[PDB]
């Protein structure tokens, strides 16, 4: 029939490696890895909410905790042993189907733990020095002068901040506060990254499921068709299902395909917001929030 | 010893010997005797592939096996003769079956074909007999020897497959018909015979049998005791048979029980006469009808049942279910009516055996994918092979090449496991990717092939006080590039030449 | 199922001779090279012999003269024919053949009394 | 190389049989009669269909991601060389000067 | 091609791809007799299938059970070679083809 | 206009035979047998697909 799977192998190869250059260009700005300095005291603000929690043995901020037990995850792409299958637990789930099948999912590069440990540097480094480190060396300065600085860049004098900084710190402390509580209450607040898990399982579900067609022949089963028809008769019926399976394959690639570029769009203004937002200060209007930026 | 080097060989004879050949010899000629010697290279040819190259002359000066190492399997699934650095998919491994069992259930008696074929009397049409035939051994191959036709007539199966499968029900009807009616004996047929006497449903799963019989159905004066209906209210159901004699009444008045004006009797007699051209003489037809496997089956072939093994990747074949697999012990509550367990794809995965009511689970033979990690082969000839999402204490396999576990050169990742590297407490960038939070490179001197742990960045501490502040002194003007894409070819494309070319039917039939 | 498996090691006195017999278990027509590694106490390992499928042979400066290695074809195993033997020769003697991938064997104790 | 890689797997897709006894129009005009020829010419025209509209539909997606490089670079022309950019790491590590 | 019984599998063997003709006609006023036309034979018994385009010779007395059969047709010995017997009275699907 | 041409593009594409002997249901079903009609509804149903 062809070349057909020499192509589609070749799609999903480049979709695969197009999403580890995503993740890569996103969370790998800056190249050093800084340290908080062990006495947390900047003023009066607290960031005990952000920074990473050294008791747990993951190394995540309670944001970051809420964050990952609030999305669920279908498969993990760890090691789905076939010994876990063939156990016979008498309940097949849906993922040993789509393996018996040649359908598999493959791990990222990055772990959580190498994630989590590139934005605890990003913080600390946007904590202890301002945004000087994203263009050249890390320059300290302590944290009231830097928020008098960033109090001047929108055009309201220093003398604002140094006379009402108790006021100041309590409004973020309170506002900090409110955030983890205003994640946990609403139940839809993280339905972006639920979408692309619900899209992909039911993506892969239907293919699946596709298997059980006639496609016109007499049987959706292949050894049946060979163990009752005669040698040249199986052709006319086996060729009906080669190219309805083939049709099914093509039709699933291509929405991959269209899938993946938006993706990549997302991932590329993330990648322009954490340059532009994070290791500096913003003049656009509401592109890095509503009001008049500080910082994030 | 034999040369280096490569030198095609070129074919001279070809002949048509069509006989067994299982040994060969090798005569010597001996004058006279006298003393002799000799010396010969033997060996044996397998069943391969091979990619080979041919230069500009035409002549062979290169070839790769595609299975005697990775690489060569690399090469051959890229179709080149080199291959850079990187991670490559080549191929998958799978588990072989060692043997074959067969489970058929405890029937001895062979079914009764002899007083259906001939009994020296057939039914009419319009009242024709019906056989249930269970229970028996069925051998289809005899009954050509039964009746003087020529060929069956199958429609969901073939004639020469039916002594494997195994079916629930047989149903055999015979009767005798005309020779031009023959045809409408078929799904989705009209006509005299299908609507009002006859009917086939329209997805029929069996054989129909039909031969002459102008020496035993005729008469000089001309056969009268075979009749057929004429006349009816409405169309047949499917395997539905009338006995009913009445008056039909083609009129608004009631026939009353006289055959007067419209009314008419609805069983007119067949005419046979022997010099009646072929298209009139009679037809003694048969009829098989099949019943698929839905309840514990009784009708099949001699094939004799062999031992149940467990726990073993092999090949089964259950009441004509053919299939490969490993068959365990059962946990499921089939209903004593159920005999099959289907899945979400619909395929079986719990049978029932048929000689001792056991439900047994059917799961495929363990498989997976391979994935070849090799630097540049300009650079070195080693390799590392990847066995994706196995725990590494699995590994007749597919692949021809075989691996030989050491102590130290099989690793196991949470990308499943790898063979031919060695792991390394150092922490370097990422040369070739590999899985979660694992890369690989090329060592100076499996002691090639190190796989460590990649680095996220150089470490750094920055000193923080509320009274400190730094301040630089110095400058650096510095100037980086930036490449981007802007257009790509510009491409046309022409169907007819590319499609059909200078042909005219192709272009015609492109048309529509 | 171990590739390589020498034997021969013991005990032999000064200027004797000795034969090791590392065995392997794969075709020795496709390994492409088998090497001897010897690892004396305090040292590192160091290079003896080297054999490739072609037939050429290599020795370091501390064997030429001495012993030679060489293989038959009726069994698959590759023969260290030790002779003048010195004190430094005391050392364990490892094997190592490489097709597309390292095996290395266990290696055997050889000790020489002066 | 993708542009050239396309175009010549496209040209070999033209030797596969796709069912049809050969994968030669005139062979299968030469060797069958005209009734009969159709049911083998089909097979071929519906298999080089399916190789254009897969080729058309991959050279769409192309294109699509190569005018967003292109709407790219043209912004990072007009900022960044007609004028001095405060925008961080858009126009280069550092501040920025010119381009 | 691709038909399996006693002449496909024991006789005369067709490949799978096979380019070729097929001719066949009756003959029953040649190759019939009153008595019984006993000249043709076919073969009955054989331990494996043929393949295609090969022919089988030698006549031997096949074995059906453990014992040897020491060249005598007794028990579990049989002839693999059985006459077809053609009469001008039978149907039409006994009558010899050519 | 793009969106137009896609639409009467698509009503368009109904008139064609696809290598059956006829583009309307009606005639294929009055026309050949029952169970013969089937090998030319499969190329519609395909093409329209
Ligand atoms: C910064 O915020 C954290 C959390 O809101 C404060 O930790 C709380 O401390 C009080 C008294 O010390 C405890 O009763 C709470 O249980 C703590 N919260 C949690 C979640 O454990 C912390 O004290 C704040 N920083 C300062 C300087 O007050
Ligand atoms: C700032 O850096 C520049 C370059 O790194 C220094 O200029 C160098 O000075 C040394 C000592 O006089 C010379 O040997 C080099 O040739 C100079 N480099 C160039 C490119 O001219 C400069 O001195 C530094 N600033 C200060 C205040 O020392
Ligand atoms: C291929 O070559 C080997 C050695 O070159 C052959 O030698 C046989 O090796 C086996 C394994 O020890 C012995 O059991 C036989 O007795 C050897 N044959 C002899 C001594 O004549 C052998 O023909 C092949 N070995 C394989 C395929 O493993
Ligand atoms: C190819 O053939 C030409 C003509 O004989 C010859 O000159 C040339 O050397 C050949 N090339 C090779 C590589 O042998
Ligand atoms: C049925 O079969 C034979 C033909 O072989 C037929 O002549 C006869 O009427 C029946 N058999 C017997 C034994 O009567
Ligand atoms: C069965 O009964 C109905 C009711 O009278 C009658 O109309 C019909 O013709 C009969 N036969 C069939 C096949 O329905
Ligand atoms: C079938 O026959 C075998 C052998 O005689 C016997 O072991 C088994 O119990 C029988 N099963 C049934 C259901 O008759
Ligand atoms: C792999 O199997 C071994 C066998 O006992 C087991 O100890 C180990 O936990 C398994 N590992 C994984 C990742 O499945
Ligand atoms: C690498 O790290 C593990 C974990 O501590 C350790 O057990 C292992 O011995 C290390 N490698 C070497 C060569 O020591
Ligand atoms: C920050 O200020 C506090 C005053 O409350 C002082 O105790 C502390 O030492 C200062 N930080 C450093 C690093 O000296
Ligand atoms: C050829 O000979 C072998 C051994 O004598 C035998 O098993 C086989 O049936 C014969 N015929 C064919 C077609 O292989």
């Amino acid at each position: 029939y062809g070349s057909f799977c020499t192509q589609l192998k070749r799609a999903l190869t480049g979709i695969a490696v197009e999403q580890d250059k995503n993740t890569q260009e996103v969370f790998a700005q800056v190249k050093q890895i800084y340290k908080t300095p062990p006495i947390k005291y900047f003023g009066g603000f607290n960031f005990s909410q952000i920074l990473p929690d050294p008791s747990k043995p993951s190394k995540r901020s309670p944001i970051e905790d809420l964050l990952f037990n609030k999305v669920t995850l279908a498969d993990a792409g760890f090691i789905k042993q076939y010994g876990d299958c063939l156990g016979d637990i008498a309940a097949r789930d849906l993922i040993c189907a789509q393996k018996f099948n040649g359908l598999t999912v493959l791990p990222p590069l990055l772990t959580d733990e190498m994630i989590a440990q590139y934005t605890s540097a990003l913080l600390a480094g946007t904590i202890t020095s301002g945004w000087t480190f994203g263009a050249g060396p890390a320059l300290q300065i302590p944290f009231p002068m830097q928020m008098a600085y960033r109090f001047n860049g929108i055009g309201v004098t220093q003398n604002v901040l140094y006379e009402n900084q108790k006021l100041i710190a309590n409004q973020f402390n309170s506002a900090i506060g409110k955030i983890q509580d205003s994640l946990s209450s609403t139940p839809s607040a993280l339905g972006k990254l639920q979408d692309v898990v619900n899209h992909n399982a039911q993506a892969l579900n239907t293919l699946v499921k596709q298997l059980s067609s006639k496609f016109g022949a007499i049987s959706s089963v292949l050894n049946d068709i060979l163990s009752r028809l005669d040698p040249p008769e199986a052709e006319v019926q086996i060729d009906r299902l080669i190219t309805g399976r083939l049709q099914s394959l093509q039709t699933y690639v291509t929405q991959q395909l269209i899938r993946a570029a938006e993706i990549r769009a997302s991932a590329n203004l993330a990648a322009t917001k954490m340059s532009e937002c994070v290791l500096g200060q913003s003049k656009r209007v509401d592109f890095c929030g509503k009001g008049y930026h500080l910082m994030s | 010893d034999l040369p280096q080097g490569f030198s095609a060989l070129e074919p001279l004879v070809d002949l048509p010997i069509g006989i067994n050949i299982t040994r060969f010899q090798t005569l010597l000629a001996l004058h006279r005797w006298t003393a002799g010697a000799a010396a010969y290279y033997v060996g044996y040819l397998q069943p391969r592939t091979f990619l080979l190259k041919y230069n500009e002359n035409g002549t062979i000066t290169d070839a790769v096996d595609c299975a005697l190492d990775p690489l060569s399997e690399t090469k051959c699934t890229l179709k080149s003769f080199t291959v850079e650095k990187g991670i490559y998919q080549t191929s998958n491994f799978r588990v072989q079956p060692t043997e074959s069992i067969v489970r058929f259930p405890n029937i001895t008696n062979l079914c009764p074909f002899h007083e259906v074929f001939n009994a020296t009397t057939f039914a009419s049409v319009y009242a024709w007999n019906r056989k249930r035939i269970s229970n028996c051994v069925a051998d289809y191959s005899v009954i050509y020897n039964f009746a003087p036709f020529f060929a069956f007539k199958c429609y969901g199966v073939s004639p020469t497959k039916l002594n494997d499968l195994c079916f629930t029900n047989v149903y055999a009807d015979s009767f005798v018909i005309r020779g031009n009616e023959v045809s409408q004996i078929a799904p989705g047929q009209t006509g005299n015979i299908a609507d009002y006497n006859y009917k086939l449903p329209d997805d029929f799963t069996g054989c129909v049998i039909a031969w002459n019989s102008n020496k035993l159905d005729s008469k000089p004066s001309g056969n009268y005791n075979y009749l057929y209906r004429l006349f009816r209210k409405s169309k047949l159901k499917p395997f539905e048979r009338d006995i009913s004699t009445e008056i039909y009444q083609a009129g608004n008045k009631p026939c009353n029980g006289v055959a007067g004006p419209n009314c008419y009797s609805p069983l007119q007699s067949y005419g046979f006469r022997p010099t009646y051209g072929v298209g009139h003489q009679p037809y003694r037809v048969v009829v098989l009808s099949f019943e698929l496997l839905h309840a514990p089956a009784t009708v099949c072939g001699p094939k004799k049942s062999t031992n149940l093994v467990k726990n073993k990747c092999v090949n089964f074949n259950f009441n004509g279910l053919t299939g490969t697999g490993v068959l365990t012990e059962s946990n499921k509550k089939f209903l004593p009516f159920q005999q099959f367990g289907r899945d979400i794809a619909d395929t079986t995965d719990a049978v029932r055996d048929p000689q001792t009511l056991e439900i047994l689970d059917i799961t495929p033979c363990s498989f997976g994918g391979v994935s070849v990690i090799t630097p540049g082969t300009n650079t070195s000839n080693q390799v590392a092979v990847l066995y994706q999402g196995v725990n590494c204490t699995e590994v007749q396999l597919t692949p021809t090449w075989r691996v030989y576990s050491t102590g130290s050169n099989v690793f196991q990742t949470r990308a499943g496991c790898l063979i031919g590297a060695e792991y390394v407490n150092n922490s370097y960038e990422c040369d070739i990717p590999i899985g979660a939070g694992i890369c690989a490179s090329y060592q100076t001197q499996s002691q090639s092939i190190i796989a460590y742990t990649m680095s996220l960045g150089a470490e750094n501490s920055v000193a923080y006080s509320n009274n400190s502040i730094a301040i630089p002194t110095n400058f650096t003007i510095s100037v980086t590039t930036e490449i981007l894409p802007v257009s790509m070819t510009k491409t046309s494309v022409d169907c007819t030449m590319y499609i059909c070319g200078d042909s005219t039917e192709c272009s015609n039939l492109l048309l529509q | 199922q171990v590739q390589l498996q020498e034997s021969g090691g013991g005990l032999v006195q000064a200027g004797g001779s000795l034969r090791l017999s590392c065995a392997a278990s794969e075709s020795i027509f496709r390994m492409e090279l088998m090497e001897w590694y010897h690892q004396a106490p305090g040292k590192q390992r160091e290079l003896v012999a080297t054999i490739n499928r072609c037939g050429s042979t290599n020795y370091s400066d501390s064997v030429k003269g001495r012993f030679i290695i060489s293989s038959d074809n009726a069994k698959n195993s590759v023969y260290l024919q030790m002779n003048s033997l010195k004190d430094e020769d005391t050392a364990v003697y490892s094997c190592h053949a490489r097709t597309w991938t390292s095996y290395w064997g266990r290696g055997t104790q050889v000790t020489v009394s002066s």
